[PDB]
């Protein structure tokens, strides 16, 4: 029902004025709610890890990829809620954070593109469908014309993601070659021993894991998620994340990869040592971004990660999306403003945030504990199960050196509390008028997701037993 | 199963059927004529045809070498018709393939030689012209009259021997 | 009333077109023997005119018609080579 | 040696001799635009690339009976959707300041 | 169309007794060839046993 | 004990509505009716995880 | 006649020469024009081949649409080119001579299927012989190459022509998105 | 001739816990055996669009003032929660011919039709005007769609012979 | 999917052996493929020729060394316009 | 499989060392996308099948749909500058 | 001067207005709607009293599923 929503909404926004497009973004965000309420009792068709391959052993359904498949539903929602709902209204609120016309078809376009890979079983649905979603965000970047970081940033993104994109096709045509069929069950486990094919198999891992940052070519993503609006960038730095690792780890094509284990040692470290001396948020965001996207490579090593994979990906969901709208907040009470696209560029002007209020600052403390992986929070036991399995089929060095990388990493984590408990001099004593209601109750629920998911810790593990076995 | 290439280059062997296949009597007919016979050799060997390509089925690879026996009898039986068209109908035989000859051996252009041979073959060879898979309430295509689609020039000897048919009541 | 002047270019234009394709009907009738062209040529009717070629003799579709085959007609049958494609 | 390559060798001949009798017989011897120049030929790739997707179809009519029939139907039906987009966003047309906006003279 | 199919096992086994023919004789060439330096000739490059027509010559 | 899982989520919920409250600088109770909106919303929550949980219980009762 | 063999090594040669002429080239033009110099070697290659129906879609797409754009772009466009001196670029020669050597022959190793690093490339090079074509009599209507796509496309893979129904429509979308400038 | 499978199948293969009727519904099947209370469903989806959509404008007004929206989003959200209601509709309604939910008042019909149509002497699923060939892609297209429904919409109107059944 | 659909719309070139490892892997339990081995060796020399190759380079080997050449019935090559012509 | 392979490798190289212009860049992702049908096609023919055919003419589009959404942003890149620079974006 | 009315202000003048004032749009949708609506409409009316449906031709060699009773003849 995504395309029943496009090819609807399309001529719906081909006639609607500029005035109109706060209140079509919220239609939509309505209906995809609607979507995730009516419609999610298809949980049922499979009981036993079922498996359905649908359109003629070319789409795979089954549960892992029915999970993600209500994920990317949910997190668009709250994404969504963000370009209908006004933060304040005033003047600057108005001329900060437009949506343009074109930006919420280009969403769901890129949801069809992410959806179309998790579900994917032939190479050709892969091939459509990284097209699908690499255009997507070559128009999500380059949505907000007037602005010419963005501009210089979808031109570098195209150019990079062209080159993967071509790899990723060379290494399909050349397991076309050697063997005839497209699918990856041709394989069947009798192959493998008889044939040499890690050479074609990493080259098609590494051809995806390229466009999302593995880490000798991190260095062209971080300039686009550093020069991308702010608002543009919480989209396109978790989609394509989240639905080709899914991707990648619900089809094992590299276990026991030596170059997939460089990388994700590469990875873990160059991320929480760049991430060390930098003045910028987003930067300081995009590498977390990027350490936590190489305990990624770790799991994609492994056979059987539909626990690790899963809990990780919708606690790094929630945790991402919530400190991303936290400094969508904090944007109010800073002191300067600049560059209209992306208004608060410096994590030094974050400072003082508790004198002005201070239950921003125990949430920002809540997920930034989060991410260092803080016991009785919900993203220890992400980097729990990762190490669950990490060491349940013998990766003993890169389970000590995830753990030195957990440890450096958590010193530019804390950097946001050093800098947000201090004194400001210039304390708020009354706001005039207060933020939305809607999109503050988004983040408090997403807290409360966060500070309290251990509750619920052992129902999922025992359903997961169920519908995974 | 295959179109040739670049560079194809064309070669044949001298050599024999080794020991034990014994000699045969090949169909020497051209495209015109087992064009023009075709539905008779089908209306004959039917069941020489059909157990030919079972026993290919049933020797899946094996195959060639399988069933030398009884491609040897779908050639006998297949000669067998058309020599005994020769001797039977090779006047009207050659009217309806000297027409076939032209308009691309295009079988709508030729109705006019063909109901006069397949009159002689009826009479004389007792074998009938069907078109299997139709269905009733059907009519099939070489029998109705006034077709939409009519050839570009009627050829001269079908015409005239069409004509002398009709005055001799034959037809 | 009418201009003769006018229509003699159109005049010269379709005598051109005219005596052009009635000498080609010639020219192919003249190559084929006698017979017109196969316009529309199916793999099968390809594989077919190369086996009349192999049965006649030598010339392209001259249409004999023979109770059997003659012993030269089991002997000559050929296998196209084809090069490695690289 | 067939009738067709004679043809297509025998004219690039006859182009150079034209072109050499010219060689012989002659005497020798950024400002900025409008989107709509640039939409033109940029859109005009997608729509002469569906008629290429629909180039296959039109050869094997008979085969996908009833079934293929309906694929290329709804294939249209979602291209016309984006078409209808562009003719309702009055996309090709160019526009110009000739209007004196009709405003009523207001006194005082 | 049904004019083809009722031509076609004739076609068929005419082929099919010149792919026979040209193959043992292919085989027995080979054989010829391979005399003196122990060689099978008579192994076919499959496992399950049929008859192929070979490919891939050597260039005449 | 469904009743009790029942009331867990209900108070979640009472703090969603509390920490939304406190962000936007309002007082504790502000618009008393929102709590039993939150509390209502994240009980069907708690209903809807609960009885999941039952039918994969049953499920993996008739395995054996 | 074996004059008429050596055609595919000599296209093979025409296209190492024209991607030379591609990357050194002085005006923006030239290197499109010998770009589409390099379509046609390749529409020659894919009716050489025996694929005589891709050939003519190479040239109705590819010196068709999306030169017309390139040449577009160019003309409509102003672009500082510099030329292709020694002083810039020949401290790259060593890398490379490095990554020639590297990328060919690995793009020629995955071809084979042995485990010794040295069989597998010389699988590569290592084959003259020639292909013995048989001729079966089972097919009786001509499906040629283009109903067979329209066979596959339409039904066992109509699912993947209805969403590149979706890419072709967000390829109208897009250019719509940005160069605009709605009101 | 046009109704023989000549593909190998799964027989009875139970989805859950009752036993199957059908492995795909045809479109009309579908529509026929769907219960009152899955007209609830989609009534309560038509009504949910409007009134979510005012409702959440009560929450937070788009220019400040809480105004009603405009007729012209009302009636978009009618369409579309006629939609929601029909997706929510045929996904119930055919998870009942998996046997995947409860499953007693449909055997009962699926026994009588089929019963009251092998005794008329005709087809027990319908004669399509596809050959064999393209009745078997176009249900290996139309298996199982119904996953998915969160993306595309994929019915069956085909009406070919298999269905996961006993004999034919 | 287009699993074994050829150029004519009928089967591979290969379609035969991979239908027989299909049948293999049919009704073998996961981890008993050992024994499936040998029609998998022979889809892989269908697609590929490998030891057809190895095979004939060894033949070629012994031939091309010696002074007699060949004393078997011969390969006779034609030219394109002389199929036919004898 | 000479031909795609040396027009993937020299476009590519192509691609990597310029500094001049930005249009080399497009026309040798071009040529790359040409390099990689050139070993597909191959395959298609010796294996004797369309489904190499298949993503051929499925990869025919999504490099016309790559080029136009390509220009576009270039477009959007020229609108807000003066001139697009010769070392690059 | 004409303006739009609206298809939300009444339907049926709607598409009398556009049917005037626009029938490069008017006659070119309901020219190219026509053929959906038509092909659901008019096709078992034909099925029944035109005429039916064709029989399919054969795309193979048919061959049947006997288990080869002997034939007798053409022995030598
Ligand atoms: C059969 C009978 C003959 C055919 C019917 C003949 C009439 C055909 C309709 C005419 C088109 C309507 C129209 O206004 O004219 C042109 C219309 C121009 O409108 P306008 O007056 O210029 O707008 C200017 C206003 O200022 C702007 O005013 P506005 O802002 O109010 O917007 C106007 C409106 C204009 O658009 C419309 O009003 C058309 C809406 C009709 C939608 C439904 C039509 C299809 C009906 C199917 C019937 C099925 C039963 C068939 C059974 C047969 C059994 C044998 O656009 C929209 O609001 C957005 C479209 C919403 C579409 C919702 C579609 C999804 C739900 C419906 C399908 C549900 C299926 C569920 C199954 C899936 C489950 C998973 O042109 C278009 O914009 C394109 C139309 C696209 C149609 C889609
Ligand atoms: C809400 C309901 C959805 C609309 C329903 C309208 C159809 C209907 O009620 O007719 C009943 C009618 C009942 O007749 P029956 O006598 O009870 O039995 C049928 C016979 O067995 C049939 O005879 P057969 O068994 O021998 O099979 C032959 C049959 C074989 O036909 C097939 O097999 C076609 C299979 C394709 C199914 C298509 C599913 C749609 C996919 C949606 C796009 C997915 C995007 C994914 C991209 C990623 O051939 C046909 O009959 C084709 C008729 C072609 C007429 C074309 C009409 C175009 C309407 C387009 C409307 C699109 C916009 C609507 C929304 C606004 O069914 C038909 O006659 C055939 C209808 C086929 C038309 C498919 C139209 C699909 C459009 C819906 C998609 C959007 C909404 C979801
Ligand atoms: C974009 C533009 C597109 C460009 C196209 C042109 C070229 C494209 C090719 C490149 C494509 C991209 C390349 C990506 C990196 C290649 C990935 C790669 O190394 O796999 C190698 C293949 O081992 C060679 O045999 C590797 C040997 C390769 C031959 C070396 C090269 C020869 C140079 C001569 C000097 C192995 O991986 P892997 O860790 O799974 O392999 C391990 C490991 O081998 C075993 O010890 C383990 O026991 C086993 O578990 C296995 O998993
Ligand atoms: C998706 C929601 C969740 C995201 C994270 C997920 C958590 C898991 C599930 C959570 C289940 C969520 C259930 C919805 C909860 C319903 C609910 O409490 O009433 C709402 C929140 O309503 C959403 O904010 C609605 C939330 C967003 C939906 C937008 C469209 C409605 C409470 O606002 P509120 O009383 O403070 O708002 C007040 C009040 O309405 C009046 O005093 C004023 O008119 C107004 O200005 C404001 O001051
Ligand atoms: C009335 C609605 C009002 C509007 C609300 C809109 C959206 C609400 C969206 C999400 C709310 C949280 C629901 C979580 C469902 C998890 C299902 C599941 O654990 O998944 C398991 C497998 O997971 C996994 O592998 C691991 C996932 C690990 C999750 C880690 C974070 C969890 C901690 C907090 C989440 C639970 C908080 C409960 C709050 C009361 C599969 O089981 P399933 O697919 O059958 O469950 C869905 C059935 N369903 C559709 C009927 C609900
Ligand atoms: C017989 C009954 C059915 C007839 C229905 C006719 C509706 C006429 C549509 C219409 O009113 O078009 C005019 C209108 C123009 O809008 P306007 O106010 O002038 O301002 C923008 C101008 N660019 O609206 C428009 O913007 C034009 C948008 C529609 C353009 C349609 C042309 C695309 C080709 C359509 C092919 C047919 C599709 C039919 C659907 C098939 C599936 C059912």
């Amino acid at each position: 029902m995504l395309i029943l929503a496009i090819i609807s909404l399309i001529t719906f926004v081909s006639m609607s004025k500029l005035s109109d497009n706060r209140a079509i973004i919220r239609l939509i965000n309505i209906y995809l709610i609607l979507v995730l309420v009516l419609d999610s009792f298809l949980y049922l068709l499979f009981l036993n890890n079922q498996t359905y391959t649908v359109m003629g052993e070319l789409l795979i359904f089954n549960s892992f990829t029915f999970y993600i498949d209500m994920l990317i539903y949910f997190i668009m929602i709250v994404i969504s809620s963000l370009y209908g709902y006004n933060l304040y209204n005033n003047n600057l609120y108005k001329t900060l954070f437009e949506p343009k016309k074109e930006l919420i078809i280009l969403f769901l376009i890129n949801i069809l593109g992410a959806l179309l890979i998790v579900h994917s079983n032939d190479f050709i649905t892969l091939f459509v469908a990284i097209e699908l979603q690499s255009y997507s965000i070559y128009l999500i970047t380059a949505i907000y014309n007037s602005s010419y970081k963005a501009s210089k940033a979808s031109m570098l993104y195209f150019f990079m993601g062209g080159i993967l994109s071509i790899l990723i096709a060379y290494s399909i045509n050349t397991y076309y070659s050697v063997l005839n069929s497209y699918t990856l069950h041709s394989l069947d486990s009798l192959i493998i021993n008889t044939l040499d094919l890690n050479l074609i198999l990493i080259a098609l891992s590494l051809g995806l894991l390229f466009k999302i940052g593995i880490a000798p070519l991190h260095k062209w993503l971080i300039s686009i998620y550093e020069n991308t609006p702010i608002l543009i960038t919480i989209y396109i730095s978790l989609i394509p994340k989240i639905s080709i690792l899914s991707y990648l780890v619900l089809s094992n094509i590299s276990i026991n990869s030596l170059v997939i284990s460089i990388l994700a040692i590469l990875t873990l470290l160059v991320g929480s040592v760049g991430g060390l001396l930098q003045i910028k948020i987003k930067r300081l965001l995009a590498f977390s971004g990027l350490t936590n996207a190489g305990y990624m490579m770790l799991l994609l090593l492994l056979n059987n990660n539909e626990f690790s994979y899963l809990y990780y990906i919708t606690q790094y969901s929630i945790s991402h999306l919530a400190i991303f709208m936290i400094i969508i907040f904090s944007i109010y009470y800073i002191n300067y403003i600049n560059n209209q696209y992306n208004p608060i560029i410096y994590v030094n002007q974050l400072k003082g945030l508790i004198h002005d209020n201070a239950y921003l600052v125990l949430s920002m403390a809540i997920v930034v504990f989060s991410f260092i992986g803080i016991p009785p929070l919900l993203g220890f036991f992400g980097k729990l199960n990762i190490l669950m399995s990490i060491l349940n089929n013998g990766y003993y060095f890169i389970s000590i050196v995830l753990i030195v990388a957990s440890l450096i990493s958590a010193l530019y984590y804390l950097y946001l509390l050093n800098v947000s408990i201090q004194d400001k001099n210039n304390i708020l004593i009354n706001s005039n008028e207060t933020v939305s209601s809607v999109l503050s109750y988004i983040l408090s629920s997403l807290i409360i997701l966060i500070t309290f998911g251990f509750i619920y810790n052992s129902l999922i593990i025992d359903i997961f037993n169920v519908y995974f076995n | 199963p295959r179109e040739a290439a670049a560079h194809w280059v064309p070669f044949e062997d001298k050599a024999n059927m080794p020991d034990n296949v014994p000699d045969v009597v090949e169909v020497g007919a051209t495209s015109a004529p087992l064009l023009s016979a075709s539905y008779f050799i089908g209306a004959k060997c039917k069941p020489y045809n059909d157990d030919f390509m079972l026993c290919r089925e049933e020797s899946q690879g094996s195959g060639a070498i399988d069933c030398l026996k009884e491609g040897r009898r779908v050639t006998r039986c297949a000669v067998s018709v058309i020599e005994d068209i020769n001797k039977s109908c090779l006047d009207e035989f050659r009217l309806h393939w000297q027409c076939l000859e032209q308009n691309n051996h295009q079988l709508s252009g030729c109705r006019k030689a063909e109901a006069l041979l397949n009159k002689c073959v009826f009479t004389k060879l007792n074998l009938e012209k069907k078109i299997p898979g139709l269905r009733p309430d059907e009519e099939p295509v070489f029998l109705k009259k006034d077709p939409w689609i009519k050839p570009a020039v009627d050829d001269f000897k079908s015409v005239r021997a069409y004509a002398e048919a009709k005055k001799n009541g034959t037809l | 009333a009418i201009p003769f002047e006018a229509l003699l270019p159109y005049g010269i234009i379709f005598g051109l077109l005219t005596a052009g394709g009635g000498a080609m009907q010639v020219l192919h009738v003249y190559r084929n023997g006698g017979v017109r062209d196969r316009f529309a040529i199916d793999q099968w009717d390809s594989q077919m005119m190369e086996r009349d070629l192999r049965l006649n003799g030598g010339q392209g579709r001259k249409q004999v018609d023979q109770a059997t085959a003659p012993e030269a007609f089991k002997h000559n049958h050929v296998w196209k080579s084809e090069r490695p494609l690289i | 040696m067939n009738t067709f390559i004679i043809f297509i060798i025998l004219i690039p001949i006859v182009g150079f001799a034209l072109l050499a009798v010219n060689i012989l017989l002659a005497v020798y011897k950024r400002l900025a635009f409008n989107a709509a120049f640039i939409l033109v030929a940029i859109l005009f790739l997608p729509f002469d690339l569906e008629i290429s997707t629909l180039l296959p179809y039109v050869m094997s009519i008979y085969l996908v009976s009833n079934y293929g029939f309906t694929i290329v139907l709804l294939f249209l039906l979602i291209l016309i959707i984006g078409f209808v987009y562009e003719i309702n966003t009055n996309a090709l047309k160019i526009n110009k300041h000739n209007k004196p906006n009709t405003d009523s003279l207001i006194y005082k | 169309l049904w004019a083809r199919i009722y031509l076609m096992p004739l076609l068929q086994a005419e082929e099919d007794r010149q792919t026979v023919r040209r193959s043992i004789a292919q085989l027995e060439r080979e054989k010829e060839i391979m005399k003196g330096t122990g060689f099978d000739v008579d192994k076919s490059v499959y496992n399950d046993g049929k008859f192929h027509a070979p490919a891939l010559m050597i260039p005449p | 004990a469904l009743f009790t899982s029942l009331v867990g989520a209900s108070g979640l919920g009472f703090a969603t509505k509390f920490l939304s409250n406190k962000i936007r600088l309002k007082p504790a109770g502000y618009y008393p009716l929102g709590y039993v909106f939150s509390g209502v919303a994240w009980a069907g929550l708690g209903l809807v995880l609960h009885n999941v949980h039952q039918h994969s219980l049953e499920v993996l009762e008739k395995k054996k | 006649m074996y004059l008429t063999y050596y055609f595919i090594e000599i296209t093979i040669f025409l296209a190492i020469l024209c991607t030379i002429f591609i990357i050194s080239a002085k005006n923006p033009m030239v290197s499109i024009l010998y770009m589409i110099a390099l379509f046609v070697i390749a529409a020659m290659y894919l009716y050489l081949i025996g694929l005589g129906i891709f050939s003519l879609l190479y040239i109705m797409i590819y010196i068709g649409a999306i030169a017309v754009l390139f040449l577009f772009i160019i003309t409509l466009l102003d672009i500082n080119s510099t030329e292709l001196s020694v002083k810039s670029n020949i401290r790259d020669l060593p890398l490379v001579l490095i990554s020639l050597i590297v990328l060919t022959i690995s793009g020629l190793m995955i071809y084979s299927n042995d485990s010794i690093l040295i069989n597998k490339l010389l699988e590569a090079f290592g084959n003259d012989y020639n292909t013995i074509i048989t001729q079966d009599w089972f097919n009786i209507e001509n499906t040629t190459l283009l109903t067979t796509i329209g066979n596959v496309l339409l039904t066992n893979n109509a699912f993947i022509l209805l969403v590149l129904a979706i890419v072709l429509l967000l390829g109208i979308i897009g250019p719509i998105s940005i160069t605009m400038k709605h009101k | 001739s046009s109704s023989t499978p000549l593909v190998k199948t799964s027989v009875n293969y139970s989805y859950g816990d009752y036993p199957l009727i059908d492995a795909d519904p045809h479109f009309k099947r579908v529509v026929g055996y769907m219960r009152p209370s899955d007209y609830g469903v989609i009534g309560l989806a038509t009504a949910a669009l409007p009134a979510g959509i005012c409702f959440a404008e009560w929450l937070d007004p788009v220019k400040g003032k809480f105004a009603r929206p405009s007729v012209k989003f009302l009636r978009v959200a009618t369409m579309l929660g006629f939609a929601v209601g029909f997706g929510a509709a045929y996904a119930r309604s055919s998870l009942r011919f998996f046997g995947v939910t409860e499953n007693a008042r449909e055997y009962k019909k699926d026994e009588a039709q089929m019963a009251a149509r092998k005794a008329a002497g005709l087809e027990p699923y319908g004669t399509s005007s596809l050959t064999p060939e393209l009745q078997e892609i176009a249900a290996k297209n139309s298996a199982h769609s119904i996953a998915g429904l969160f993306i595309f919409p994929w019915f069956n109107f085909v009406n070919h012979p298999y269905h996961g059944r006993e004999q034919k | 999917t287009a699993a074994g659909i050829s150029l004519t719309g009928g089967r591979n070139r290969c379609f035969s052996e991979w239908q027989s490892f299909m049948h293999c892997t049919a009704k073998t339990d996961a981890k008993s493929r050992a024994q499936c081995l040998p029609n998998f060796e022979d889809y892989m020399e269908c697609l590929h020729h490998t030891k057809e190759k190895a095979r004939l380079r060894e033949i070629e080997s012994v031939l091309k060394q010696k002074k007699e050449g060949l004393e078997a019935p011969p390969v006779k090559v034609i030219p394109v316009k002389a199929i036919g012509l004898v | 499989m000479f031909i795609g392979t040396i027009i993937l490798v020299l476009s590519f190289l192509g691609f990597v060392f310029n500094r001049r212009n930005i249009i080399l860049a497009f026309i040798c992702l071009e040529t790359m996308l040409l390099g990689i049908n050139l070993i597909l096609l191959r395959n298609s023919v010796l294996f004797d099948d369309i489904s190499g055919s298949l993503f051929a003419i499925v990869i025919i589009i999504l490099a016309g749909v790559e080029s136009a959404i390509g220009l576009s942003l270039l477009v959007s890149y020229y609108r807000l500058r003066g001139v697009i620079n010769s070392y690059g974006i | 001067i004409n303006a739009n009315p609206g298809f939300w202000n009444g339907p049926f003048r709607y598409l009398r207005w556009s049917a005037h004032n626009r029938p490069h749009l008017f006659f070119a949708f309901a020219i190219g709607i026509a053929g959906p609506v038509a092909a659901l409409t008019l096709t078992p009316l034909r099925r029944k009293y035109l005429y039916p449906d064709h029989s399919p031709l054969p795309q193979s060699y048919p061959l049947p599923q006997r288990a080869r009773e002997g034939l007798t003849g053409f022995d030598d």
